[PDB]
């Protein structure tokens, strides 16, 4: 179910780095 | 120095053993003795989007949850948090 | 259990009170005098009072002697220990055959062991030192007990244990809401976990949280624990268990049986000695049955004789279905069992007769109930007739397959003409062999 | 106390310019090897000691003097009764092996050999003479003045 | 309650029934009969007992039933346990894991025993009070003291670290009757004088108390250590042998590690530190063995180490395992020659019936005279064996129908159910195409 | 000490001429294979020769092993004599062969001289200095000093519980450890410390002694073939894993022989050539003769004294091949051949009053009579071995000395082979087989 | 039949090794888990880190 | 395949390996799998050292120390190795034969493992 | 072809890792700058001043021949290039490739 494809493996490495995580709020 | 003394004795009721232990210093008893309290019984948390017993604890918002729609729903309100109050 | 094998109808010797032997009874029929002898046998056996002593059965092929062995077994019960054997056991590639028969005389002396297991579960409510108020010395503090608070979940109770336990308490680290059990005979605290009651849904732990025990915090029962001289012996040497070199290497190292020496087994002896004048073990010798006895060469043989000789020895059953036939492992030296004149000496024999039409069809139609088989009289009858000619083992396994036939062609019970195929279709030896002799130039050597 | 006669290492394999992995190989996995196996090893100590080195058993110094042999059952006596006793020799090896013999026996003492120093003299007397523990007080005939 | 040793063959056999000047009674100990046998016997005993001939060789030979392994268990008894005694039958030399020759050696060696005696200080005594003061926390020298009580004294004790060590191990409390050895500082608890304190629980059941040492608290006693020069060369052979000793496996061990250990066991008797006590090795049916086990056993009894060698065999000229020579007693004629040999003659109708009287009385099994004549008639014909069998299989006929005695009727009754030889080949015969292989 | 089959045998009993006195050094016949005897221990003491083979022939009770255990005694405990029974050769673990070799270097011996460096002492201060050092100061009666020595030294002395004020020995060539004891001097400062004494070491901290050594090449060929010197933990797992012999290969052998040829050249080694026995020849096979025949011939091999008492006998591994003492004519013709004859009643009669001052035993010349006679018929071995239980009735009656009735008796209760061979004959239908 | 736990790592934060906290994702969950003494241990001897994809049995 | 010029882990625990690798036609620089840290330190990879690194396994074997820095020291114990004159990355397109037995062989025992059974075995 | 240094000691430093050691012949003397594989080698196996070495300088195999103030100095180039050959059998190739510390089979079986 969850191998990798060449298509997602090329989406992932030419898209650009994520948005950093954000920082945990008491809620 | 601080030390701990272990007796065993030879007393009348014809005769019995006993044991005694004996701490130089209150640190060392308290260490070995605490005498800690009860622990307390924690919260059964409850999800506040489908109110079925808590599974999960989203770490970003701090808010227990048991469903994927709950994560969601969560999620997408602390979305409209951030835009709100920025 | 629910598959049945070939003596899954004998319930045991069909005996009555008197030991007189009922004709049909406990799924065997007729060998009353056989019967009647292998009743003393287990009498012989219960009396425990008797060591090494042998009984041979003998007589034809298929005439009851494992059948007999087994309803003895039967008849003794699971408590008594019955090893079975064949002849051709003892050739092993590790271990001698006098280890093996040693071995397997050692694992028909059974001990049943009895003792009590006194426990005091419960979850740590209240640690508390019980102090003096003149302390010892004059400076710091004394104390005389430990007070330990045990919750289960029908009741709570308050322990004054002895102050070394303070020790065992911090090296375990119990704290209050672990669940701990301490043992009576031991003094000894181990901590179980904590309980479950305090453990949140976020919690990753696995072994660590232990649900609240039921019942009483004092548990205490009865122990019964069945072990054989065998048992103890391979256990003392091959131990499994230390962490010093030589059990790593026994972990690494393929298992292999050795040959125990005798100052082992009378160190078993001893303690199994200890143990029933304390009273918490009881001996319970049993049955050590060697099938196919023709099997063995002169030197089981020989040793036998010692080995029987022995005060420590079980009761053996042997069984052979041979004639005047050569002793294996000699050249040309004939016995009328396959079995040397000397041990012949030392053993009680046992003669099995062969079964008239009537008992054949007795026992047809008994392991037709046995196999949940449904059978005609006329089809019973037929297989008894097939049963005269050819033998009674082709005649009994001829029922399931033509119960399949019968089930082929829609039919709830075996009718003649279901026998008679299945006759048809498969051959006893007798034919096999009238086919092998006419045809004896087309078949190879 | 069976000893073999001949103790080798294991045969080393030498080559001028070797693979230079195979060495730090051998090594990490004897030292692993090592550290997981040698404190598992440990309760066989006295065996192996045994097997490599065989020193002469303490009994011995007894059997090869009758005088021992004389002193030791005068010495069992004496130590019954509840007295103490002063031993004099000539030689001060022969102190040295009383030494030995009084420690083999367990009898305690104390030593005066005329090596030791003027001052300590006096505080071995009079430890002697207050601790009555001390059974034995072996001397030189010739020392003390 | 039945013990772990049960009524056996020979169980009636409690020696070998002499006088001081070794002449045989006619019924004494269990044996009967065989009074030139028992008379050989009690040579052969005495010379065992002065242990001063080594490799002595003995064949018990006779008729199958006649008392070779009655006479060989009789010598046994009368050793006792001081002495060694190994039995084992001509098969057990057969193993996959030794040769032959390493077998028997290791029997011969198994029926030597080494003692060394040796005198040690001990300390027995009831513990009134013991203190024990360590540091609270890190390393530290702990320090302590034992008080130790007999009926006429009572010391107070300073403990060293070591010493200390070893009564926290043994969890040593007030009023445990321990033994204190001086040099190995090793602690034995054999008891308590008197119970615990009531008040603690979970402490169990109260055994029973021992009571208090008498006399002295420091004596000598004297340690007496006795091993095998089997066990000796087991735990000499290699750092693992101590456990060889239970699980076998001991390969084959050098010639070197047994000429140091013969060469040092030597020495010992020399310097007074150890004993020699020899013993006997009893090989029953040794006609089992072949002509290399003979030619080892010629030579291996040639040494000052070797055992008394005790051989019973009931065979006639009869061939040599290994080879196709016929010889007296399967044994080859260079050992016959080494060997005193020990006839024994078949049983008469008395002492049969003696016999059958002794076995009955080992099995608790009365027994009427006309059944005793019955019986003593069916050994006669039969064999004794088969008559010793029906004696236990009367009882429990008898006892099914709620009898006291032994009769006529039973015995006719197991002789029904139970049959011997003769009448086994005689109906085999009746149905021999019946049986399959002839 | 126990009396043995061979106890009174003490030497060859030869004059210095070389001929055989009649009876001397417990030996009463046998003039001619004495004499060869003697011959055949001068061959040895010349440690010129090797592998000559010498064959003992004769019946039983000839006294073949009583010559080659003369010829032992003659030449010393100093010569190696490897005493090996044929039956021996079928070991479980290696093949016939490698037991052969390894019992032709069991014969050879070497004298070698060892120094040892010895560090005895009391332990003042055990400093380790980081795998971690240790610097230890050790204190005798004669000085103090302080010595760095190998990890492997620290870890022997952590498995020892060494600590300050504890009495060492430390062995530098082996690095083996000893413990022996806290020091005297603290043996009053506690009542009670579960710990044996040892008295200060009187010498130097620092000991060097040369000894001699007695080993064998077999022994060289074990220490290099199942290594344990390393103290590594590859040397115990081998030894706890491989426990079994092996099947030595010539190359360590010959590796062998290098090093004690390059010892000797050294001048601290000394060559024994030594002496092998093989009692019943007549129990190896084929195989094990035609290994023989090579092994003879080989220049290191030592001197081997062969016996046999097998008639025109079928050799073992063969099918028939009949042989005249069991042993293939290829191997006879690469031996000498000693012959032992049997015994006249006077020799008899000798013998069995050797044997009988031998076991303390006083004897009668009435008994010594009937005794030879009863050896006359039956056998030697049968009229010695009456002695003692001659000696025990007698005893039991109170006779410090066997009559002629206590021979009697004793004989009444004890067969001998043709007797019971005649009980055998008279009723084989009654006896097994 | 086992009950097990399936995400990818994200974050493994150990206080001093007592305790920590394990954070782990899905493609439509994320959640934190605390750990004990011997889950901690078992995650630094496989040496879990951020991105690993694990499963956890929950029962052992 | 080259000699090592830098050898830089980089923290978040390891999240990849920096190497620097230098041969007769040049110099590149690689991003290794954190799991070959392990390999580099048990083959004590040392810049200066001429290594190889499979690519597909992860697998480094140091093959001595570079020629140029032999005379680093007078006397080492040493083996020092040419530069290698092809590129860092080398491909092979290869062709091999086995046989079954070769596979049945290479499972009949385990290879490698570093729990007490494994080494022992 | 082997490079081998026989030599006598005459100086050995070892500092907290760096080190010098000095060697000579009956016709010259050196200093040598050590290296840390060389240094272990040399702590290894004890080396003194007047020990008569030999070392292998790829190896770091050092082997004592004796002591000289017993053997001679050896006389010429410290430093020989030396053309060493030897002749191995298939069967000790297959023996020594047959497994790790497999040449130990060469000497007691076990193959
Ligand atoms: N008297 C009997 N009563 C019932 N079943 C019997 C009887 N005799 C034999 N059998 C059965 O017939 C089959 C033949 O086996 P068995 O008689 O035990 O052969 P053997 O006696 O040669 O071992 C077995 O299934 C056995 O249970
Ligand atoms: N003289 C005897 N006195 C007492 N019991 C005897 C005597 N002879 C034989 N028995 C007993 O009869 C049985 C057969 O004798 P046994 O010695 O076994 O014959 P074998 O000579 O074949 O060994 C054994 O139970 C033995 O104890
Ligand atoms: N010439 C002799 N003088 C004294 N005793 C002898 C003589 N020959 C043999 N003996 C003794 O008689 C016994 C038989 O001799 P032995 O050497 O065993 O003969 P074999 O040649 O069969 O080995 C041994 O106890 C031996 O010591
Ligand atoms: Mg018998």
């Amino acid at each position: 179910r969850h191998r990798l494809s060449r298509r997602v493996l090329l989406e992932v490495a030419t898209a650009p780095d994520p948005p950093p995580r954000p920082k945990p709020v008491k809620m | 120095g601080p030390i701990i003394t272990y007796h065993s004795v030879t007393v009348p009721l014809a005769r019995c053993s006993r044991t005694f232990i004996t701490f130089s210093d209150d640190a060392t008893f308290e260490e070995w003795f605490p005498q800690g309290r009860p622990p307390k019984v924690p919260v059964r948390e409850v999800c506040p989007v489908t109110h079925r017993p808590a599974l999960y604890r989203d770490p970003v918002t701090d808010i227990p949850y048991a469903t994927a729609r709950a994560f969601k729903i969560i999620r997408e309100a602390y979305k409209k948090y951030i835009t709100a109050h920025g | 259990t629910q598959r049945i094998a070939s003596h899954s109808h004998v319930k045991g010797l069909g005996l009555d009170e008197s030991g007189l032997a009922k004709q049909a009874a406990s799924g065997l029929v007729g060998q009353e005098n056989a019967r009647e002898a292998c009743g003393v046998i287990v009498e012989l056996i219960k009396s425990k009072k008797m060591a090494g002593r042998a009984v041979l059965l003998a007589g034809p092929p298929g005439t009851g002697k494992t059948a007999l062995a087994l309803a003895i077994a039967q008849e003794l019960g699971s408590k008594v220990p019955f090893c079975p054997m064949v002849g051709s056991e003892v050739y092993s590639t590790e271990i001698k055959k006098t280890e093996v028969l040693m071995e397997n005389f050692r694992r028909a002396i059974g001990l049943r062991i009895k003792e009590t297991k006194e426990v005091y579960e419960g979850e740590v409510t209240e640690l508390t030192p019980c102090e003096t108020e003149n302390p010892m010395g004059g400076y710091g503090k004394t104390i005389s007990h430990v007070i330990i608070g045990l919750k289960t979940a029908k009741g709570t109770k308050q322990l004054k244990l002895d102050p070394s336990i303070f020790e065992s308490l911090q090296k375990e680290r119990v704290e209050a809401g672990d669940v701990i059990y301490i043992e009576a005979n031991s003094g000894a605290v181990k901590r179980q976990g904590r309980c479950d009651t305090y453990a949140t849904e976020f919690d990753l732990e696995a072994e660590e949280y232990v649900p609240l025990p039921k019942g009483d915090v004092h548990k205490k029962k009865e122990i019964i624990q069945d072990v054989t001289l065998h048992d103890l012996d391979v256990a003392n040497a091959r131990p499994q268990g230390g962490q010093d070199i030589l059990s790593m290497m026994g972990q690494l190292m393929k298992p292999k049986k050795t040959e125990i020496t005798d100052k082992l087994r009378g160190e078993i002896n001893k303690v199994v000695n200890k143990y029933i004048d304390q009273g918490i073990a009881e001996l319970v010798p049993g049955v050590l049955f060697v099938d196919e006895v023709h099997m063995l060469d002169i030197e089981c043989f020989t040793y036998l004789h010692r080995a029987l000789e022995s005060s420590i020895a079980p009761i053996v059953i042997f069984a052979s279905n041979r004639g005047n036939c050569v002793i294996r492992g000699t050249e040309d030296i004939t016995s009328p069992h396959g079995i040397p004149l000397d041990l012949l000496d030392r053993v009680m024999i046992i003669r099995t007769m062969l079964y008239t039409p009537q008992e054949m069809k007795q026992i047809i139609k008994i392991r037709a109930q046995t196999e949940g088989i449904n059978i005609s009289e006329e089809a019973l009858n037929h297989l008894g007739e097939i049963g005269t000619k050819t033998t009674l083992r082709y005649s009994v396994q001829l029922l399931t397959p033509a119960n399949l036939l019968a089930k082929i062609n829609g039919k709830d019970s075996i009718e003649k003409e279901h026998v008679e195929e299945i006759s048809e279709l498969f051959y006893d030896a007798k034919s096999s062999a009238k086919i092998l002799a006419d045809q004896q130039d087309k078949y190879m050597k | 106390f069976v000893m073999p006669p001949v103790e080798a290492p294991p045969p080393s394999l030498h080559a001028c310019h070797p693979p230079p992995w195979l060495a730090p190989r051998q090594a990490a996995f004897q030292e692993q090897l090592a550290s997981e196996l040698w404190p598992r090893a440990r309760p066989l100590h006295r065996i192996v000691c045994n097997m490599r080195t065989q020193f002469p058993d303490l009994r011995l110094i007894q059997y090869d003097c009758g005088k021992l042999q004389t002193l030791a059952v005068l010495l069992r006596q004496l130590k019954a009764e509840g007295h103490r006793v002063l031993i004099f020799t000539q030689m001060t090896r022969m102190l040295d092996v009383l030494e030995q013999f009084l420690t083999y026996h367990g009898h305690l003492y104390l030593r005066l050999d005329g090596s030791t120093r003027v001052e300590q003299r006096q505080a071995l007397m009079e430890r002697f003479n207050a601790d009555k523990r001390i059974f034995c007080f072996i001397l030189s005939t010739r020392s003390g003045g | 309650v039945t013990r772990i040793e049960r009524i056996g063959a020979h169980s009636h056999i409690r020696g070998l029934g002499l006088d001081d000047a070794l002449e045989p009674r006619q019924a004494s100990q269990g044996m009967v009969g065989q009074l030139a046998a028992r008379r050989a016997a009690g040579v052969v005993l005495e010379m065992i007992r002065e242990g001063k001939i080594a490799g002595r060789a003995v064949l018990i030979a006779g008729q199958p039933g006649t008392g070779k392994t009655a006479i060989a268990m009789g010598m046994a008894q009368a050793l006792g346990p001081d002495t060694p005694f190994t039995a084992i039958a001509g098969s057990e030399i057969f193993s996959l894991e030794m040769s032959k020759t390493e077998a028997l050696t290791q029997a011969f060696r198994r029926s030597i025993g080494v003692r060394i005696k040796e005198e040690t200080e001990i300390i027995e005594g009831e513990v009134v009070e013991i203190q024990i003061d360590r540091p609270a926390t890190g390393t530290g020298s702990k320090v302590g003291k034992l008080t130790l009580k007999t009926t006429e004294m009572e010391t107070i004790y300073d403990l060293g670290t070591k010493m200390i060590e070893s009564l926290t191990k043994d969890k040593v409390q007030a009023g445990d009757v321990i033994t204190i050895d001086k040099a190995t500082g090793k602690i034995s608890k054999l008891g308590r004088s008197f119970t615990r304190a009531r008040d603690y629980d979970a402490m169990g059941s109260q055994t029973k108390f021992v009571q208090c040492p008498d006399g002295e608290l420091q004596k000598r006693k004297e340690v007496v250590h006795t091993v095998s020069l089997h066990e000796i060369d087991v735990i000499n052979s290699r750092t693992q042998g101590f456990l060889a000793l239970f699980s076998g496996d001991t390969g084959e061990i050098k010639s070197e590690v047994r000429e140091q250990i013969n060469a040092k066991v030597a020495e010992w008797r020399e310097e007074g530190k150890a004993e020699i006590i020899p013993g006997v090795l009893f090989i029953d049916e040794v006609h089992m063995l072949d002509i290399e086990s003979f030619s080892f056993l010629n030579r291996a009894l040639e040494s000052d180490m070797a055992p008394v060698l005790i051989m019973a065999t009931n065979r006639g000229i009869t061939r040599i395992r290994g080879t196709s020579y016929q010889s007296p007693h399967g044994i080859p004629i260079d050992l016959l020659d080494r060997l005193l040999i020990v006839s024994t003659t078949p049983y008469s109708e008395k002492d049969t019936k003696q016999i059958l009287r002794i076995r009955c009385e080992e099995e608790d099994v009365e027994m009427s005279e006309d059944a005793y004549t019955v019986l003593t008639r069916i050994g006669l014909e039969t064999s004794l064996r088969y008559a010793i069998q029906l004696i236990t299989a009367a009882s429990l006929v008898c006892r099914k129908r709620k009898g006291t005695e032994v009769q006529v009727d039973d015995i006719k009754r197991v002789y029904s159910l139970f049959l011997d030889e003769s009448r086994s080949t005689q109906y085999m015969k009746e149905y021999q195409d019946a049986f399959l292989f002839n």
